[PDB]
């Protein structure tokens, strides 16, 4: 309840950052990625694909 | 060197097609940002393409 540090306690928050953080890290390596034109003009023609 | 740059040259006039696609299709879609990316694509490719 505390949420001072303790055995099980300090490694959950050690854990969630990572999480966080490494989470956070891919979505900045995908964004870099959709950023370039040929990715978000692939999203489109699907869309149209999918719609027929 | 002289063929691998006239497949170079071959190359960006092939992705420059590939880009036209787009910004038609963009046109369509209606999407503005698409439009634009493909014709500043098409001005370094064309550079390149000249001093090639």
């Amino acid at each position: 309840v505390r949420g001072m540090n303790t055995s099980s306690a300090m490694s959950a928050f050690e854990r969630m950052e990572e999480k966080v953080l490494m989470q956070e890290s891919r979505a900045q390596a995908l964004g870099e990625l959709a950023g370039a034109d040929l990715e978000t003009q692939f999203a489109q023609l699907e869309g149209g694909s999918d719609v027929d | 060197a002289q063929k691998r740059s006239e497949k170079q040259y071959n190359d960006a006039q092939n992705e420059i097609n590939k880009w036209q696609r787009n910004a038609q299709l963009a046109l369509q879609k209606g999407d503005e940002n698409l439009a634009r990316q493909a014709l500043e694509r098409k001005k370094t490719y064309t550079d390149t393409s000249a001093a090639l």
